[PDB]
């Protein structure tokens, strides 16, 4: 029944602020202190900023300081995070995180009640905020022609944005063996994966194969056959 | 500030062994002081042990934590199928409280060559102005493999990127895509395209390579 609700992400051009928002539920919201920890494109996880149970006691990360705020309405369940002067070094999926019921002072006596940050306890699915100047493209789907056991044909979906791009063959007929790669962010800001499959070395000369890009943040779909 | 240092980097486990994860802090951590998360693929991350050595709520027998000063563990009786994700440990003893840079637990099997593919740039791709060559190593093990490009016998750098998928779900292997970005200017001025991969299965580094218009 407990549960952690994150809202306000999105894309934001370099400069811009954002706020965000985490509704708790489910659970006494005045004795725990709260948290928020970030987790970068595949990779490890900071932490950003806590508050304790009543708000007096606001730490944030070493990157962050200055920029960020955090505010909690304990009289409505609420968590907030004002974020101010995004670089695109902040692009990270935000987790709002419940922090304990109590606390332990220097002579080592526990206060009940009392909660702070020290550990999270309760994650919320976390919201994505992306800090991107670029603008929103469709990607443009090449070929990637088998040439000389088996051999592995594929698809290079290049320079789109933003992000997801869905990637099937031959609808939803063709699974086994597909690989579809991560998308790998480059230089111009773009997004760029590949999709490959292999088959049957003779199978060539016989059976066409198609992959379905889909991205629907553009409206973008497109069907693309592979051959030598 | 307190830098945690965990390893190995990833740890090559079968179901029913055991594991042991470890997490090196630059300074001294009150043993009560310390935390360890667990995160699956796409899903948010997960308290297994706080206050040192206690386990969360709901968390299973075989978790347990512990350590001091600058060394800590965390512990798994025998691994389940279930078991197999990312940890990240946290100390909260000095501010500001810090995470490790994670620890991969992979399912361990036997040693696979990677089978080595190569792709030229695309016709589609050549009337637009670029030129992307493509290298495809297809299901390897273990993860380790070292991806290097040639072009007329010089060796590149800063222009290719990698991508590799999760451990597959079928035969347990990884497959990596390693990317060479060339202007269709500096595409045309040379004739030999090389990928040189290095890996455990092979006995000697692989070479693919094709030469431009033939």
């Amino acid at each position: 029944e407990v549960q952690l609700v994150e809202s306000g992400g999105g894309l934001i051009r370099p400069g811009g602020s954002l706020r965000l928002s985490c509704k708790g539920s489910g659970f006494i919201f005045e004795n725990f202190g709260f948290g928020w920890v970030r987790q970068g494109p595949g990779k490890g996880l900071e932490w950003v900023s806590g508050t304790n149970w009543n708000g007096g006691d606001s730490r944030y990360g070493d990157s962050v300081k200055g920029r960020f705020t955090i505010s909690r309405d304990n009289s409505n369940n609420f968590v907030y995070l004002q974020m101010n002067s995004l670089r695109p070094e902040d692009t990270a999926i935000y987790y709002c995180a419940r922090g304990t019921d109590y606390t332990i002072d220097d002579q080592g006596i526990r206060y009940q009640g009392s909660g702070t940050f020290w550990y999270f306890d309760v994650w919320g699915r976390g919201t994505l905020v992306t800090v991107s100047s670029a603008s929103t493209k469709g990607p443009s789907v090449f070929p990637l022609a088998p040439s000389s056991g088996t051999a592995a044909l594929g698809c290079l979906v290049k320079d789109y944005f933003p992000e997801p791009v869905t990637v099937s063959w031959n609808s939803g007929a063709l699974t086994s063996g597909v690989h579809t790669f991560p998308a790998v962010l480059q230089s111009s800001g773009l997004y760029s994966l590949s999709s490959v499959v292999t088959v049957p070395s003779s199978s060539l000369g016989t059976q066409t194969y198609i992959c379905n890009v889909n991205h629907k943040p553009s409206n973008t779909k497109v069907d693309k056959k592979v051959e030598p | 500030e307190i830098v945690l240092t965990q390893s190995p980097a990833t740890l090559s486990v079968s179901p029913g062994e055991r594991a042991t994860l470890s997490c090196r802090a630059s300074q001294n951590v009150h043993p009560r002081y310390f935390a360890w998360y667990q995160q699956k693929r796409g899903q948010s991350p997960r308290l297994l042990i706080h206050s040192g050595s206690t386990r969360a709520a709901g968390i299973a027998d075989r978790f347990s934590g512990g350590g001091s000063g600058m060394h800590f563990t965390l512990t798994i009786t025998r691994v389940e199928p279930e078991d197999f994700a990312v940890y990240f440990c946290q100390q909260y003893g000095g501010s500001p409280y810090t995470f490790g840079q994670g620890t991969r637990v992979e399912l361990r099997r036997t040693v696979a060559a990677p089978s080595v593919f190569i792709f030229p740039p695309s016709d589609e791709q050549l009337k637009s102005g670029t030129a992307s060559v493509v290298c495809l190593l297809n299901n390897f093990y273990p993860r380790e493999a070292k991806v290097q490009w040639k072009v007329d016998n010089a060796l590149q750098s800063g222009n290719s990127q990698e991508s590799v998928t999760e451990q597959d779900s079928k035969d347990s292997t990884y497959s990596l895509s390693s990317t060479l970005t060339l202007s269709k200017a500096d595409y045309e001025k040379h004739k030999v395209y090389a990928c040189e991969v290095t890996h455990q299965g092979l006995s000697s580094p692989v070479t693919k390579s094709f030469n431009r218009g033939e």
